[PDB]
């Protein structure tokens, strides 16, 4: 064993009441069939069968989930909330680190359609479209951090969702010291070189 | 039968419009100019007849000798408005004839 | 079980039922309703001969109450002779008698077909600078038939439209047109070519083709008028939602208050547009004390669809006091117009922004129709305004010289109204 | 570019110590 | 005539200098991290270590006309002719390996933004190039210098 | 030169041009095209006798063929007498004569107007199951009829389309119908209508509407308010364009007449907005003469994101005109602000919608934002209203004792404007 | 002079419908008693000249002692409708008239 | 970065200019 991890197949933590989700978690060592154990709200669930399924989630079908195998841990609790809005803001990593990619979403409540989608980062507006469009980060940064909220049209109503937020967390200053310790070398050599044998020439004369 | 046969004269009038909107349903048929007076009165809804909720007097003359009477079917409005169409027949001779009432 | 006042409804034979060549029409009234056996039925065919029979009360084993016909034959223009039926029970009353005058054959007019056509659309993409509308009703009964063009449920000026009647043969059929700006018609205002004519009357309603995209569920929250809630002292608040669709399923409206005190019995009505969608009104008579302390009420709209309950409240408003000024005016005698006149009123400078204005002539209210009235706005300084609007016909005047402009504002002192004269002539 | 500054800065300034003493040096050789 | 020899040790010495640096510029590389590792295209010479033989060449180039210096020989003066000769073509062979090392660079900065984006790898990756630049430009000059400095021995006889 | 056959047409004076009452018509046949100088000209009119003339033969400029003109006069009906003329050339043949008949008001031509009118969909907005489009011609001289739908430049059986006729005086009117479902509307597949008459046949064509609105982008196009129409003479109408995704792109928006006329030159300028969106704004200056005339204007947008243009016309508003009637009172003083007063303006009773109001002290017009003036009411009879008031300090009332309200108008009077002077204390 | 001066009379005629249809546009003016021969004669469409397609005949006198000539107009339909209107100038004895004949 | 970069490499340049001058002073003091 490894460590469990836990992966939910619509990878957005937040839904909509009603709106049916499944995580599952592994190792990648699956090989016992050994039933694993599921605790959500640290309390006991009797689905020992993995692949746990939230379907028509209800406000009570949120809370901390944890999973453990056979043997080994338990591991990190990944949450879950149920919203009942007219536009969910759904972020994909939520806490991704800046390296990483990043995504988001304007879901409409029932999946109805939204038009003149605008998606607002730290009170500042950052996009505009005709109609729902998703912001897609390929590399995050440390300067897209922020709460963020998308505007939309629903039954030509005006509508807003709810603020999200997001956090990005940051090299070897080893080597960036190295590079400057061989920087130091050169002129080390350089100087050196020229005084000694300016100091050899002057006990030469 | 010391008279000799007369054909019915059966009349249906239409429900009345106050006496509907006061949500009682009555088809009135009157028959008249009738000698053989033994007849039976019949309440006919769309295709079937509608025996319950009718009623006939007892067959008479009111100085003419011959068997008049007012056959009343009583319903509810929404049924009468339900059916297509109304009937009021008098089985008194061979030539009987239906009266036909209808809402419009 | 008591006794009960019977009532009588007349009955005749179909019109189509009895032979056109057959002068002889037999009607009759159905009295029912009456627990006393006994009854008096008196038939009267006025000019054309007509004869009464009786005959005996038909128990309704249903509901136990007794139906009676009595039957009137009329000879000659029976149709066209009233026949008077009057039914009276002497158990009930002395005076309890019930006369009910109807004919026998009833006037049939064969209901118009109305259609609107539409100025096709410019071919290319687009239309011309105006959009023709043709309300064209077919085959029908000649008379005097009269077309009418709703501006949204309001008739516009008849010289807009232009009528004009053709008669092929013996059937009559009229053709309405009307012209609009294209901004008008891209303004998706709804015109309907209301018909009247002999007996009932028909309308269509036509709007811009637009896309499917309804326009969603809406809710809006009154507040108590004035006038009713000093006046007549029975302030009613209600609740308005609109542009919910008449299907997928009804509303539900639920009157609260802050502080979650009982409410009074609230009255519903819904009722279906012109524009296609169902409107639900909720009056809540509220109690004049609640409203005078500020007590908030609610109203709470859930559908089974919405994900959130729509949310309203009212209260009264908070703000500076100060009370009306009134001001009243009479135009001078204009040339051409000699027998009209038109008065107007100038309610300034109070602060609260709710306001009544009322016009009051020979001491008493005048229909609201009358006038015209401009909504509180906000005075350059501090405070409101408002412009009341009058006209007047030269009898109205004749009769007596000297109207009232009275404004009714919570300001006012004495009583909570302040009252101007205006003589025309002085 | 703290560290980076800090490297050049000491760089510049060993360059002209060396300078310096190349220049002393010099002096030593070509006076005798 | 003479002055192209005035100096002939002091070449030797400088070129070898040269050599010693065109060689370093790299050989730390070479020894600290796997440039074939090197990712951006910056890595056409750091795996490689191709200055094995440029700053070599550089340094042989000096080697020959060294000998001048000292024991003035005619043999030295032909061995320094040939050196200088393989310097003068070094020269020309390094130059160009800078020029597309450091164009290389430029393009992997540029596609990495390393203006601003300076990762771990794209540190390693730019101690690396510059690394591997500076000794293809060491090896380049010191196979010039080399070549000038024997000048004097092709001159010699 | 070489010999052909002369060609003779008949040459009279048109009906209007001829005196109605004069007792004299003259009209001829011209021969062109006869190389040979002799020719033989004869006329006929009918019983009457009327005096024949000739004039000398004169070559033809482009080919020299000698060409001569006999003119006929007759007295009487000559506009319903035939004038019959031979025109015959010996060179050409001995018998090879030409008789041509013709007369004043022999024939013309009666080009015929055509339209198509479909079916206005519901109030609602939502299109019937099936689609009738009725394309009707008028004015047309009887005769052959050959009708036609050219759906997307093809034509589909006739048994969907029913041909009407109908005669009144000369008049003659004729309907097509068709009918087509709502899928193949929607389809937005252009028709066409045609009548083939005299070998040319004519074409009216239809498609669906297009949005108006392509992807929420919306377009608002003002008007010239009638201050500027007439007192500053300097005119503009305004393009506004909302709701514009930015891009690396521009608006290609440009400017039109009806007529195709000349434009002046127009402005341009765009902003962007907090809300990550685009406008666009765009002024023309328009001739206000032409404006009374009526040339319709019109701005059309294109944009790479817009798959078709947003154009939207604009002109005069049409209907009856009438002037505005204009009061002015003085609100008389009220205690606790002595120090200043209130002047109201009424104007009523113009049939057009648009009017600019303005107040001029010292000659000198006052600020623009220093009065509240409303937006036009529909009267309880015709023409709308407006109101509007100022606030006078005791200055202003004080050194000078005159205040001008002045209402421009376009059909008030003959400068347009209307005026009326108002003193506070008098 | 030999006579006493007479004022010419011009009478022009529009091409007729079948005229126009013969691949023609022809429009004759004919002068009579336009002093004793010398006269000008021009064509002129809407409020210019026609320098071409334009025939002139020399007066001619029939037992009346006159002149007598025609103005033949000659050109293709197309240039005959673009002008407003043809003009048919006149001139004689110090006397200019101008007749407008248009096709309408 | 880059641009310490090629400030480094211009200060190898540098150093190396200053070696070569001090070359004939090297000479000078073990040759001639
Ligand atoms: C929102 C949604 O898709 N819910 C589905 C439901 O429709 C379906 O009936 C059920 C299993 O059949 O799984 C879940
Ligand atoms: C004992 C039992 O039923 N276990 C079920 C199995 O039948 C099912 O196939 C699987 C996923 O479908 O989940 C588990
Ligand atoms: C079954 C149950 O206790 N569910 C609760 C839920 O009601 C609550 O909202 C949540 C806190 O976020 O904790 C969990
Ligand atoms: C990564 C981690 O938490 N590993 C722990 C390990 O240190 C501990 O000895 C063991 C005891 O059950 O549980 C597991
Ligand atoms: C799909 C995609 O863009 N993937 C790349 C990933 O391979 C790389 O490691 C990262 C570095 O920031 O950038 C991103
Ligand atoms: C407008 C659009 O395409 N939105 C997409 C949606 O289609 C897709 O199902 C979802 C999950 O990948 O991501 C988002
Ligand atoms: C870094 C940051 O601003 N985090 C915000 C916090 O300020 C806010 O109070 C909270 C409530 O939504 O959401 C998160
Ligand atoms: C926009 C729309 O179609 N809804 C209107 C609504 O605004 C109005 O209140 C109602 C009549 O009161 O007619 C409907
Ligand atoms: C999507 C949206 O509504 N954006 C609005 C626009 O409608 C409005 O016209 C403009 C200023 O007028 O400000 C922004």
């Amino acid at each position: 064993p490894q460590k469990p991890k836990v992966s939910l197949n619509p990878p957005w933590n937040r839904i909509f009441k009603g709106e049916n989700v499944t995580l599952t978690c592994n190792g990648n060592n699956f090989f016992e069939v050994s039933s694993t154990k599921w605790f959500h709200n640290g309390s006991l669930s009797e689905e020992t069968n993995s692949s746990l399924n939230i379907v028509n989630a209800k406000f009570e079908d949120s809370g901390e989930y944890k999973c453990q195998h056979q043997q080994v841990n338990e591991s990190e609790p990944v949450y879950l909330e149920v919203f009942s809005d007219w536009l969910l803001l759904q972020a994909s990593a939520e806490v991704v680190m800046e390296g990483q990619p990043l995504f988001l979403r304007c879901h409409g409540w029932r999946n109805w359609d939204v038009y003149k989608v605008i998606y607002y980062k730290d009170g500042e507006a950052l996009k505009y479209w005709y109609e729902n469009h998703n912001i897609s980060i390929t590399n995050a940064t440390v300067e897209d951090s922020g709460t963020y909220y998308c505007t939309g049209k629903v039954w030509q109503l005006d509508y807003e969702s709810e603020p999200l937020n997001i956090t990005v967390i940051k090299e070897k200053y080893w080597l960036q010291f190295f590079i400057p310790l061989l920087v130091v070398i050169l002129f080390a050599v350089d100087t050196g070189l020229f005084i000694s044998t300016q100091q050899q020439v002057t006990f030469l004369l | 039968l010391g008279q000799p046969k007369a054909a019915p004269s059966v009349t249906l009038f239409p429900p009345s419009s106050e006496e509907l909107q006061a949500n009682k349903a009555t088809l009135v048929c009157l028959i008249s100019d009738f000698y053989p007076g033994a007849v039976t009165v019949a309440w006919k809804a769309d295709s079937s007849p509608v025996k319950a909720g009718v009623e006939t007097t007892t067959p008479s003359k009111q100085s003419n000798n011959k068997y008049a009477a007012s056959s009343y079917l009583s319903l509810t409005p929404e049924q009468w408005k339900s059916h297509r169409s109304y009937s009021c027949q008098v089985t008194h001779e061979g030539s009987t004839v239906e009266k036909t009432v209808a809402p419009t | 079980a008591s006794t009960q006042s019977p009532s009588v409804f007349p009955l005749t034979r179909c019109c189509k039922n009895i032979p056109s060549n057959a002068t002889s029409v037999t009607l009759g009234c159905l009295a029912t309703g009456y627990f006393p056996e006994p009854v008096m039925v008196t038939w009267d065919t006025g000019s054309l001969n007509g004869t009464t029979m009786t005959l005996p009360a038909t128990t309704l084993t249903l509901s136990g109450h007794y139906a009676t016909i009595s039957l009137l034959t009329v000879s000659g223009a029976w149709a066209k002779q009233m026949f008077t039926c009057r039914v009276a029970h002497t158990p009930s009353s002395t005076d309890w008698v019930d006369n009910k005058t109807f004919s026998v054959c009833s006037r049939d007019f064969t209901p118009p077909t109305v259609k609107i056509l539409q100025s096709s659309c410019d071919g290319g993409g687009h239309f011309p600078p105006t959009i023709q509308l043709l309300c064209l009703v077919s085959g029908y009964t000649p008379g005097t038939i009269n077309i009418t063009w709703l501006e949204d449920g309001q008739v516009m000026d008849v010289d807009l439209s232009t009528a004009s009647t053709t008669q092929e043969g013996e059937l009559a059929s009229t053709q309405s047109e009307l012209t609009l700006s294209q901004k008008h018609w891209l303004s998706d205002r709804t015109y309907t070519c209301q018909v009247t004519y002999q007996g009932h009357t028909f309308e269509d309603s036509t709007k811009k083709c637009a896309d499917s995209n309804p326009r969603g569920v809406s809710a809006y929250l009154s507040r108590p008028s004035p006038f009713d809630l000093f006046i007549r002292k029975s302030p009613t608040i209600t609740c308005l939602v609109v542009d919910l669709a008449p299907s997928k399923g009804t509303v539900n409206l639920t009157w609260s208050r802050a502080s979650g005190k009982p409410v009074n019995h609230s009255t519903r009505k819904e009722e279906k547009q012109r524009n296609g969608t169902l409107t639900v009104t909720s009056t809540l008579p509220v109690g004049t004390r609640d409203w005078i302390e500020g007590e908030t009420y609610q109203c709470r709209v859930t559908h089974p669809h919405l994900p959130r309950a729509l949310m309203r409240s009212t209260t009264k408003t908070s703000g500076p006091r100060a009370a009306p000024e009134v001001y009243a005016f009479a135009t001078p005698e204009w040339p051409g117009s000699r027998d009209k006149r038109t008065l107007a009123c100038l309610i300034q400078n109070f602060m609260p922004e709710d306001i009544s204005v009322q016009w009051l002539h020979n001491e008493v209210q005048l229909p609201d129709a009358r006038h015209s009235t401009t909504q509180p706005r906000k005075t350059k300084g501090s405070g409101f305004f408002v412009f009341s609007r009058l006209e007047v016909t030269r009898a109205e005047w004749e009769q007596k010289d000297e109207f009232i402009c009275r404004a009714v504002h919570e300001a006012a002192s004495p009583s909570q109204t302040v009252q101007r004269a205006v003589s025309v002539n002085p | 570019p703290q560290l980076c500054y800090i490297l050049d800065a000491i760089l510049f300034l060993y360059g002209i110590v060396l300078t310096l003493l190349y220049c002393r040096l010099k002096i030593q050789v070509r006076k005798a | 005539l003479t002055v192209l020899k005035k100096e002939q040790e002091f070449l030797g010495v400088t070129q070898i200098l040269t050599a010693m640096i065109c060689l370093c510029f790299g050989t730390v590389v070479c020894s600290v991290l796997d440039i074939s590792h090197i990712e951006g295209d910056i890595f056409s010479s750091f795996k490689a270590g191709y200055p094995f033989w440029g700053a070599i060449f550089f340094s042989i180039s000096g080697m020959l006309s060294i000998i001048s210096e000292r024991r003035n020989a005619t043999y030295l003066v032909r061995g320094s002719l040939g050196a200088n000769t393989a310097s003068s073509i070094a020269g020309g062979t390094g130059i160009t390996i800078l020029i597309i090392n450091l164009k290389k660079s430029l393009a992997y900065i540029h596609i990495h933004s390393c203006q601003k984006f300076f990762e771990t790898k794209c540190f390693m990756a730019s101690f690396s190039t510059e690394i591997v630049v500076m000794m293809l430009f060491l090896t380049i000059l010191g196979l010039g210098s080399a070549v000038s400095l024997t000048i004097c021995g092709a001159g010699e006889e």
